[PDB]
């Protein structure tokens, strides 16, 4: 029932290209970003280093799900002064400043990194994910929806710039958007 | 700060007085510092009664001796002693005897002390007092360490007919899992136990029962993992239809389906009968055949192209030996292979293809890695020495390994014929940047599974390996790290995930039998032990009495001939030996008949048909080539019976030395 007092403020969402990373692939209306070890050619300007995506859209409430492949992934948005390049070993940035918000979702439990920061919270079993951003409150929570609905956290914050979500992704790894 | 954690003083408490024992703790709980505190105790209180006592430690892995040297004994008694760590590649200066007359703590390995008793001037067990053995549970049939039991064995009961003395040096014997000697029956595990206590020459187990929930807080079990894979590939049927074509060439039946280790083991012993029977053009096929088998063995643990890279290289070096006696079943098989190899070596090249278990592996050093964020240090555990050097390279190639940082070396112990070896010095430099860590991940064999003592490893993973039950403990052991996690990598056409249950099943019956000899009585105890102490004398005297009546020898009766031809080489008298070391032939025409050859300080010899014999070597200022007695045939003169030996100890004939004055 609260799914379906979510979706009157359901965005639907694609990606960038010129972001996407270089081992990464688009496909499904780019709708669907698949990664392989092959490359796809050199990388290039425009594209993040690191194993992540941003999608074309950004929100200036706001509501969407996605299903993922497999765990080991994260999913969060940032402000679009995210940096490009590569500093540290590590292949993500996201919650490691402040001028983002994460959460890794792993199999064995639930981290949201900001400002380098992140706790531990319990796993999940379930794939297919969902989210609210308030920008009137200035607040981010993330929720389940398999087989239930798991007000998993939230996030409160102020925002002075629009937000981009962003994707970080493993090798073997798959995730696809939805759509309505 | 020898301060000792509860639990350690209680189960320390029957040792510091007399009473030889031994103490066993799970593993990860510091047994070395027992064995430090214990000695301090020993040494003073030997002082303050003011006799002459000592202490030498036993360790039978060279690596934990300056492991063990330089980490809990040079710490802790920088004042009070005179600690040296001597192990077979340090150049000694100076006779062992001399060595302990000098200091008073020593830390050797085990075969250095047996070879300086069986020497009789040597030494005499009664020099010592007190005897540290760490993981003395490799004390077993003609174990390095039942030698020098038995001897002090010897020396008690001797003391027990003297009594109806010579003082026996105290003994103590660290272990973390005693196992079971392959029992399905409560009776032979406690019975296993009992018998390494007697050979222990014990007293009382001595394992703790009062300290249990901080000790469940130190020790941390890791969480089980499983990667269990099972793509088509034409490479492996490839192979299949080639050497089919060879196998059919002959028409050998196989018995069995190839690529197995029942279809190595008879291809070797019917090229054994074929060479016995001096059929040439199945000799020669059978050998090749076998080694397509080995090289598809390596192809399904390892990438490809180290598998066809083997392969080239045989038969490189195989035509390069063929084409020297210039300066038909034969080409039969290059003329194929040449053509088949230029396309595989097109299909290698492919690496797209791949195998199932190289990728499951890729998937856990990714996920486990970037999971940690940089404070991660894992080790792989694998089988053979060349697995862990081209996993090295497929870690090196790949570039999307680096990008995470992780930072990858191999280590192997010292010693073949083969890519090169890795000495002592390297490995001791290559643990010295691990513990440091800018090596990252260590890729390890046998060598390393017992006495690794790195703070950080949160990862230990297995590559496809099967073992006993005390090689998956240690292992188990070596993530000294929180969260630790042990990862199990295999794919199920093989028996590893029911040898891993087996295991599991088989270490409960352990602890379980343990607890039970835990409670037994004292006088019964007492009686049972002395019984196997003497069971194992007789044994041993009766295994005397037979060896010695085996090795029953004219030294001209034989003569050799070649394998793949079988012209005569040579007779009994030609052959002379290096010290007790090394055969020889100085014969003139015998240097005339084979040739020489090099790629050198040294020459292979080669044979009419291209077979190797043996190798020149310049001894005493001499010029002088060697055989191997694996190179050619014996042949008698009472019975002409056509036999081989793989080494030089089976045949019962002696040589004479090296008439120098020639
Ligand atoms: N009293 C103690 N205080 C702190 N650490 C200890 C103590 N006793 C043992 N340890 C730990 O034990 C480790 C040494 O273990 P070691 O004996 O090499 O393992 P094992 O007992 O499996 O052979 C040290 O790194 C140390 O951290
Ligand atoms: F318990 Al140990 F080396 F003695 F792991
Ligand atoms: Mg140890
Ligand atoms: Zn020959």
């Amino acid at each position: 029932p609260l799914r379906r007092k979510l979706w009157q403020n359901y965005r639907n969402l694609t990606f960038d290209p010129v972001s996407a990373n270089r081992h990464f692939y688009l496909s499904r209306q780019d709708q669907q970003v698949k990664h392989l070890r092959q490359s796809r050619g050199p990388g290039g300007p425009g594209s993040f280093e690191l194993w992540q995506v941003q999608c074309a859209q950004s929100f200036q409430h706001h509501y969407w799900e996605v299903r993922a492949s497999d765990h080991s992934v994260t999913l969060g948005v940032s402000y679009p002064q995210l940096p490009r390049s590569r500093l540290g070993p590590h292949t993500d940035n996201i919650g490691r400043g402040p001028s983002s918000w994460g959460l890794c979702v792993q199999e064995d439990s639930l981290q949201a990194w900001h400002n380098g920061e992140a706790q531990r919270l319990p796993g999940v079993s379930g794939r297919l994910l969902g989210m609210d951003l308030d920008l009137a409150s200035g607040c981010l929570t993330f929720y389940s929806l398999e087989p239930q609905t798991q007000p998993l956290y939230t996030f409160h914050a102020l925002f002075n710039q629009p937000l981009t979500p962003v994707f970080w992704l493993l090798e073997g790894r798959t995730l696809t958007l939805c759509h309505q | 700060e020898l301060q000792l954690r509860p639990y350690q003083m209680e189960v320390a408490q029957p040792a510091l007085e007399g009473k030889n024992i031994i103490i066993c703790l799970p593993t990860g709980s510091g047994k070395t510092r027992v064995a430090v505190y214990i000695a301090k105790d020993h040494l003073d209180k030997k002082k303050k009664a003011s006799e002459p006592g000592k202490v030498i430690v036993l360790v039978n892995k060279v690596l934990l001796v300056e492991q063990l040297f330089r980490k809990e004994f040079q710490p802790f008694l920088k004042k009070w002693y005179r600690v040296i760590g001597l192990s077979g590649d340090t150049q000694l200066k100076i006779s062992f005897p001399e060595v302990v007359k000098s200091c008073d703590i020593i830390i050797s390995t085990a075969q250095i002390l047996e070879n300086s008793l069986l020497n009789l001037a040597g030494v005499q067990l009664s020099d010592f007092s007190l005897i540290i053995i760490d993981e003395c549970h490799h004390t077993n049939k003609e174990a390095v360490y039942n030698n020098i039991m038995r001897h002090y064995l010897m020396q008690k009961l001797k003391n027990n007919r003297l009594k109806k003395v010579i003082p026996l040096p105290q003994i103590l014997g660290l272990t973390a899992s005693p196992g079971v000697g392959g029992a399905t029956k409560q009776a032979k595990a406690e019975e296993h136990i009992l018998k390494l206590c007697a050979n222990l020459d014990a007293f009382t187990i001595k394992t703790v029962k009062e300290n249990l929930d901080q000790l469940k807080n130190q020790i941390q079990e890791p969480c089980k993992k499983f990667a269990i894979a099972d793509r088509e590939d034409p490479f492996k049927e490839k192979l299949l239809e080639i050497m089919t074509r060879i196998q059919t060439y002959c028409q050998m039946s196989p018995m069995s389906d190839f690529g197995t280790q029942p279809y190595e083991q008879w291809a070797i012993q019917m090229e054994k009968k074929a060479a016995k029977e001096g059929n040439r053009k199945e000799r020669v096929c059978a050998e090749h055949l076998r080694k397509y088998n080995e090289a598809l063995q390596i192809n399904d643990t390892i990438r490809m192209i180290d598998a066809y890279t083997h392969l080239e290289t045989f038969y490189n070096e195989e035509k390069d030996k063929k084409f020297a006696v210039i300066e038909e079943t034969d080409r039969f098989l290059m003329t194929l292979f040449f053509e088949n190899n230029k396309m595989l070596k097109r299909l290698a090249e492919n690496p797209e293809y791949e195998n199932e278990k190289l990728t499951k592996l890729r998937n856990t050093i990714m996920e486990q890695y970037t999971r940690t964020e940089e404070s991660a240090r894992g080790i792989i555990f694998t089988k053979t020495r060349q697995s862990a050097y081209a996993l090295s390279q497929w870690i090196t190639e790949n570039e999307k390994f680096a990008e995470v940082g992780v930072k990858a070396h191999h280590l192997i112990g010292a010693g073949s014929s083969e890519f090169k070896p890795m000495t002592q010095n390297e490995q001791k430099e290559v643990i010295s940047k691990f513990r440091t860590g800018k090596i990252n991940l260590l890729i390890a064999t046998t060598v390393a599974e017992e006495g690794l003592d790195i703070k950080e490893c949160n990862i230990v993973i297995r590559y496809g390996l099967v073992t006993n039950e005390i090689a998956m403990v240690q292992a188990r052991g070596r993530a000294r790290a929180d969260e630790s996690t042990y990862v199990l990598v295999a794919h199920s056409g093989s028996g590893v995930i029911e040898r891993e249950t087996v295991n599991d099943f088989r270490e409960k019956m352990m602890y379980k039998a343990i607890h039970c000899v835990q409670n037994m009585k004292p006088e019964e105890y007492a009686h049972k032990i002395l019984e196997l102490q003497m069971q194992s004398i007789m044994e041993k005297k009766m295994k005397t009495k037979r060896n010695i009546a085996k090795h029953y020898n004219n030294p001209s009766l034989i003569t050799f001939l070649c394998k793949n031809c079988s012209v005569l080489a040579c007779s009994g008298e030609d052959i002379h030996v290096i010290e007790k070391m090394h055969h020889v032939n100085m014969t003139p025409e015998f240097k005339e008949l084979y040739i020489v050859r090099e790629k050198q300080i040294n020459g292979e010899i080669i044979c009419k048909c291209g077979q190797a014999w043996g190798t020149m070597m310049v001894h005493k200022g001499l010029d002088l080539p060697c055989l191997k007695i694996r190179n050619f045939v014996v042949v008698f003169k009472n019975n002409s019976t056509k036999k081989q030996y793989k080494k030089w100890v089976e045949l019962p004939i002696t040589f004479p030395n090296l008439d120098y004055s020639e």
